[PDB]
């Protein structure tokens, strides 16, 4: 199918609550950032993963500081951007997605004003 | 249980077996505390006889001498 | 406002220096090991003063055990605790039988106001350029300024350079001939 | 003197006058107590100018005032000019070019963590213990603690340790406390139009940000946990100030008759006989009950009591929010709820998410429960002895819940499903350690390979009063008389220690064979390397503490010249 | 082999009268009496208890040869939580584990003034403030109850266990534990948020008609079911050659 | 005896000094709290020298009755519930902040403030005089700063 199961990490089937913040960010870039045209296939999808990385910072920071993704333009070099965020919050590579952030992620997938996400994040009632 | 039937009959016109229904509906809705006012107890018997009313399907001076005789 | 507040039963008395001393020291100790106090900080000297102010035959066996049982090898911080420790142990041995003493070692400060380039008024308390010891403060006082007209000594301190060295100095009574009054 | 209007201090000083820090004036004042100036005072009153020349500056008032004005003006013009040159920029050069030039602040959210233990690189590990130790130990007989949890005055093991070790909560502190206490409730859906995912004030249903939980709740969270005044709402209305009690009196003259059912009137006549008349009211079928002179009556009265403070589970705790079914809530004694919640939280601490995972590694018969209680079921006990005595509605099996070993029974019946050992300790104020002893032994005998250990007890009205009668607990009226806040009435080893503060809760840990723990791959929080119980001596005071437990140090020194090869690991290892 | 491991590693001091229980308890991991760093006192805040308990802890240190100058640092957690009779020992057992794994010894913050009587017990140190140390090796939870119910427990730091195991094995272990922590962090934030933490089991791992067969086969163990996915006993794993 | 030695004051700096030198000191506090009790235990466990002792009492220098009650509790034998002491120094630094009060504003506050800062200080010196005198204490003056 043209919409893969999102929470599949390098061929390994799994669920959204059994991915790490890194795995999700890398899966996001994988499926929305078109490598061949070095371009985010849709600006909302770049906007999406930005909102997500921002959340990564929010969760894992201890005190208040300022975002390492000041502008989402920085996502135009996705790999470099991702490494910047997770370098600062290394812990985020090792921990599964917080239960409450799962709800969040799935909520963003439901945002109108965004090109419908190119996958299935969840097996549930609205699976059709 | 004496006074509670003479109220159910005076102010809500209920005979022997019809006030038996209103007491059984009040037994399923029994207060988790004792009612304070006699007017609170009267108001309780009111709504209980109207929950009986729509479960069965039916709709809704000598006392001066009484005070003296007590005295005697 | 004239209502009563004092009752005898609400009085609280504090006694146990004998115990707070072991704590006082076992704290300076982990704090140096963890490098909160480095050998420059005046606090190690202050705290030395307070530990000496409570020499027991017992407080000694405490530092003695804990200092002699530190592995100098373990790290650079560990040597420091041990060296300072041993120095402190020495001093306490001398103080033993000597009445405490109030000696302020804090770095002397003065007023500094500064208004921003954006009108932000800020106040700091800076170290006085020409004053470092309470010793130097007394000298400053005796000289006065030009504003007091009509009438009606250099003892180089190891101060903010090497705390352990200053700590070794603590027990020694300063002899002076050039009385500050004569300045 | 400057301390916690100093802004002009630098300025006044700019005139050859000295201002002072408080440490400086204090040094100056203290100098008047030196023997030298003390004797001076004894000869004739002394006057000390500790005013650093500020007595030479003319028109000091106006001079002072000027410095202040010049400062304040320089501040206000400087700040007003800048605020205008800044608006002139937004006009000339657009507010959309300056909008993409502010930075974005990021605000922290709470990431509560399980706080497992840290595993070092093996290189460092082998440096801790002697190299000889490797394979010396039968790991099937090393008792290890695998998880733990508690329900208590200060929340759970997580929030309590935080308060005990640090004295204030973190973000994860408040957020968890606010959650257990019921202040905030999770929400995920639409909040008045827009979608939301996060905390919500459960009273108002408005959204709450993690970074705000402290400002909004902690002030109150703190007021309603720990050792505080007894909140009667938490104890079916127990009010230490107004103790309920009935007195017996003989009715001196015939009471006035009252209406009653036939069944009920007969229960009266059965009791009183010659001293009561009951008669049928022919019209209604019901009886009149008239208590004659001579009869016995119980007339309620009230008593003011001394113990006004307890260590109570944080206000708003609710077995419902840990996820316990209403049916269980009803059926069970409060203490079982404490226990249930901690057994759950303790398995979580051990990374056992489904108890039946044990049965992947072990046989049904080798998981045990050695948790115990001092009293346990104090609440069902009352319903049995007192609430029955009043003919109040009380369950038909409150007897069940009053037993001490039924807490462990519900644990096994709701969660664990084991056919392992079930040894239940009663050790008063040490049932918990004795429980570990019993636990350790049951695993060392092969009877169990995993078992639940711990203790639990509840605080109720009749409990606290009887302790007060034994003079065991601290007298709150007296504590107040001494200036003691509730948070200050438990002070061990203190000069003024005055009696113990009563509390409620439960705490269990999971213990295991070291060998099994390693194989399952659960956390290892410590080694239970010894556990002992010991009685004291002949006496007559039951509530007395003794030195029985000193026997755990018993060794024989009648000969200690030369080293015992036995103590030497290098030796033992060769022999092995 | 297991019995030999036992004789020389685990229980070498059992039949020895020159090695105390407390001694040997520590001794099996290469620990000395001085290594017992923290004493978790029962600290009832009663006059009777606190003195006795100090005296008795003092003496068990004195008899075993605790180095003069190395006192045990005593915590008194009843000051914060109060005294829940039965649940006392456990709460202290928790704080003891938390102490071991953090190196932090909390302070009796209600010690305005240590009772002058207690000065005689030179082997006890009563801190009023928290000490963040560079390590704690062993805690001693002691508790007393009505009816001469006395009790002690010695908890030794976890890292001493890993010494007695092969490196390949230790590494394999760290792997499993890591995966659990991740899956438990998962579970915990689920049940917090959704109040799913307690989930009552509505069935045993065995069908009623399989109950006895399980109790009697010592090798019977649970496997994930296909249909339900939950952990049950299978007919094919009960009394199997496999 | 030292009044006015609350936190962040010339008082508390003098108090730390006294304690460091091994003095036996009574401190008065007006706002007697756990928060304040905890402050002094901290201060004592830092500077409390060998032979030192700190005694914190709640006190209101504005009450005649408190002035009298205090220095009576100081002189009274331990048996009688007292301190059994005899003062060598008195440092009556207790006060109330009056600001923005000019001549025609002088009222309830300032009259009360004047009482704490003068009349009751007199009363306090007077009190310890009677005690010493009633005990024939003619060779141990108390120094009043
Ligand atoms: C429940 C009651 C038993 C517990 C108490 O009766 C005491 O043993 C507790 C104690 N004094 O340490």
């Amino acid at each position: 199918f043209q919409k893969p199961w999102f929470a599949t990490v390098n061929g390994q089937a799994r669920d959204l609550a059994t991915m790490t913040y890194e795995e999700v960010a890398k899966r996001l870039v994988e499926l929305m950032f078109i490598r061949s045209t070095n371009s985010w296939f849709d600006v909302t999808w770049r906007t999406f993963t930005g909102d997500f990385l921002r959340r990564v910072e929010e969760r894992f920071t201890k005190s208040k500081t300022l975002s390492l993704i000041q502008s989402y333009s920085l996502l135009d070099k996705p790999d470099e951007a991702i490494e910047k965020v997770f370098n600062a919050y290394p812990a985020a590579r090792e921990q599964f997605l917080n239960a409450q952030d799962i709800d969040h992620f799935l909520s963003m997938c439901q945002n109108p004003m965004q090109k419908p996400v190119p996958f299935v994040p969840v097996l549930d009632r609205r699976f059709e | 249980i004496t006074v509670a039937r003479k109220y159910l009959q005076t102010r809500w016109g209920l005979p022997s077996g019809r006030q038996d229904g209103v007491l059984l509906v009040a037994l399923s809705n029994e207060p988790a505390a004792r009612l304070g006012s006699e007017a609170d107890a009267k108001a309780f018997l009111d709504s209980m006889a109207q929950k009986y009313a729509s479960i069965v399907g039916v709709d809704l001076l000598e006392e001066i001498t009484k005070d003296h005789k007590v005295l005697a | 406002g004239v209502a009563t507040s004092f009752s005898r039963k609400k009085a609280r008395t504090f006694d146990s220096s004998w115990n707070w001393a072991k704590q006082s020291l076992l704290s300076l100790y982990f704090e140096i090991i963890h490098g909160v106090l480095k050998n420059v900080d005046r606090e190690v000297v202050s705290e030395a003063i307070n530990i000496m102010n409570r020499s027991n035959d017992a407080l000694i066996k405490f530092m003695e055990y804990h200092i002699s049982n530190t592995d100098e090898t373990k790290g650079e911080n560990y040597q420091l605790v041990k060296t300072l420790g041993e120095q402190l142990i020495e001093n306490c041995k001398q103080v033993l039988d000597v009445d405490p003493v109030y000696k302020d070692v804090a770095k002397p400060t003065g007023p500094k106001t500064a208004i921003d380039k954006n009108g932000n008024i800020t106040y700091s308390e800076e170290p006085r350029e020409k004053v470092r010891k309470l010793s130097q403060y007394v000298q400053e006082m005796a000289l006065g300024g030009p504003i007091t007209k009509e009438s009606q000594m250099d003892v180089e301190d190891a101060l903010d350079k090497d705390s352990t060295k200053e700590v070794a100095s603590l027990p020694n009574k300063s002899t002076i001939s050039k009385t500050v009054s004569s300045t | 003197t400057r301390g916690t209007n100093n802004i002009i201090a630098e300025g006044i000083e700019k005139m050859g006058v000295r201002t002072f820090s408080q440490k400086e004036m204090a040094f100056n004042l203290l100098g008047l107590l030196t023997p030298e100036v003390v004797e001076l005072c004894q000869k004739s009153p002394v006057m000390a100018d500790l005013n650093g020349g500020l007595q030479f500056v003319p028109e000091l008032k106006e001079f002072t005032a000027k410095l202040r004005k010049e400062l304040v003006e320089t501040s206000e013009v400087r700040k007003a000019v800048s605020i205008e040159t800044a608006l002139e920029h937004k006009v000339v050069n657009g507010n959309s070019a300056d909008a993409a030039y502010a930075q974005v602040e990021i605000q922290p959210r709470a990431n509560i963590q399980l706080d497992f233990p840290e595993l070092k690189p093996y290189k460092q590990v082998k440096q801790i213990a002697p190299a000889e130790l490797e394979g010396l130990l039968d790991l099937e007989r090393v008792i290890v603690v695998t998880g733990f949890a508690e329900v208590g005055p200060w929340g759970s093991a997580r929030t309590r340790w935080e308060m005990e070790a640090f004295g204030e909560f973190s973000l994860e502190g408040c957020v968890e406390m606010a959650w257990i206490m019921g202040f905030i409730s999770y929400h995920n859906g639409n909040l008045k139009g827009r979608p939301y995912t996060g905390w919500v004030d459960s009273k108002t249903k408005e959204p709450v940000d993690d970074k705000d939980v402290k400002a909004k709740y902690e002030t109150s969270i703190l007021e309603h946990s720990g050792i505080r005044l007894i909140e009667p709402e938490l104890f079916n209305g127990y009010n230490p100030e107004k103790k309920e009690m009935i007195q017996e009196v003989i009715v001196e003259e015939d009471l006035e008759p009252f209406e009653a059912s036939k069944e009920t009137a007969e229960q009266f006549k059965h009791q009183h006989g010659d001293k009561v008349d009951i008669f049928e009211i022919p019209e209604t079928g019901e009886y009149s009950v008239k208590l004659l002179k001579g009869a016995t009556l119980y007339i309620p009265k009230a008593l003011r009591f001394d113990r006004l403070v307890a260590g109570q589970i944080p206000t708003g705790w609710n077995a419902k929010t840990y996820g316990i079914s209403d049916d269980i809530i009803s059926q069970v004694d409060p203490i079982t709820l404490f226990v249930l919640v901690s057994v759950v939280e303790a398995f979580i601490a051990s990374g056992i998410t489904d108890p039946y995972e044990m049965y992947k590694y072990v046989h049904v018969s080798e998981v045990g429960n050695c948790s115990g209680s001092g009293m346990g079921g104090v609440s069902a006990l009352r319903g049995m002895f007192k609430d029955r005595f009043k003919d109040e509605p009380v369950q038909n099996d409150i007897l069940q819940e009053s037993f001490i070993n039924t807490m462990s029974a519900w644990v096994n019946m709701l969660l664990i499903s084991s056919s392992g050992p079930i040894k239940t300790p009663v050790g008063a104020c040490a049932t918990s350690v004795e429980s570990v002893d019993i636990g350790v032994e049951t695993i060392l005998s092969g009877k169990a390979r995993i078992c639940i250990v711990g203790g639990y007890d509840d605080f109720q009205e009749e409990g606290s009063f009887e302790f007060g009668n034994m003079k065991a607990t601290s007298n709150t009226l007296e504590e107040f008389e001494h200036g003691r806040t509730p948070a200050e009435m438990s002070r061990p080893a203190t000069t003024t220690r005055n009696g113990f503060m009563e509390a409620q809760g439960a705490g269990i840990q999971i213990i295991m064979q070291a060998d099994l723990a390693l194989k399952m791959g659960v956390p290892i929080y410590g080694i239970v390397a010894m556990a002992a119980t010991a009685t004291d001596k002949i006496g007559r005071s039951v509530p007395a503490p003794g030195k029985g437990i000193l026997t755990t140090a018993r060794e024989h020194h009648s000969s200690v010249k030369y080293a015992s090869p036995n103590l030497n690991m290098k030796y033992r290892k060769r022999q092995l | 082999l297991r019995a030999a491991q036992q004789q020389w590693g685990n229980d070498f001091y059992k039949r020895d009268p020159r090695i105390a229980p407390l001694r040997g308890a520590l001794a099996t991991y290469g620990l000395t009496i001085d290594d017992l760093g923290v004493a978790s006192f029962h600290g009832t805040s009663t006059k009777a208890n606190d003195k006795n308990e100090s005296a008795t802890i003092n003496e068990m240190m004195k008899h075993l040869g605790r180095s003069e100058g190395n006192p045990v640092i005593g915590v008194f957690q009843k000051f914060l939580t109060g005294h829940p009779k039965g649940a006392a020992g456990a709460w202290m057992m928790n704080g003891a584990l938390q102490i071991l794994n953090s190196g932090i010894i909390p302070g009796n913050r209600n010690a305005d003034n240590v009772d002058k009587i207690l000065e005689q017990f030179e082997y006890v140190l009563y801190p009023s403030k928290t000490l963040k140390t560079d390590g704690v090796r062993a805690v001693s939870i002691t508790s007393f109850g009505f009816g001469q119910k006395g009790g002690q427990a010695i908890v030794v730091h976890p890292d001493y266990l890993y010494g007695a195991i092969t490196e390949d094995r230790y590494n394999e272990y760290v792997a499993k534990v890591s995966a659990r922590e991740k899956s438990a962090y998962k579970f915990f934030h689920n049940g917090m948020i959704y109040n799913k933490l307690f989930v009552s089991k509505e069935h045993a791992p065995y069908t009623d008609e399989l109950e006895e067969d399980v109790y009697l086969d010592p090798l019977a163990r649970v496997s994930k079911d296909k249909k339900s996915g939950s952990l049950t006993f299978n007919s094919k794993n009960i009394q199997s050659k496999d | 005896l030292i009044t006015g030695a609350g936190k962040g004051s010339i008082g508390a700096e003098v108090l730390q000094g006294l304690l460091q030198g091994g003095a036996k000191v009574v401190v008065t506090t007006s706002r007697f709290s756990k928060q304040v009790t905890d402050y002094y235990q901290s201060i004592y466990a830092k500077y409390g020298a060998k032979g030192s002792t700190l005694i914190v009492v709640p006190f209101n220098q504005g009450s005649k009755q408190d002035v009298e009650a205090l220095i009576e509790f100081i002189y009274d034998t331990e048996k009688n519930g007292g301190l059994g002491w005899d003062l060598d120094a008195i440092i009556p630094f207790a006060a109330i902040p009056e600001q923005g009060i000019e001549l025609e504003h002088i009222d309830s506050k300032s009259e009360f403030a004047h009482r704490i800062m003068l009349t009751n200080i007199l009363r306090m010196m007077g009190c310890v005089k009677k005690q010493k005198s009633a005990r024939g204490i003619e060779t141990r003056p108390a120094q009043v700063i």
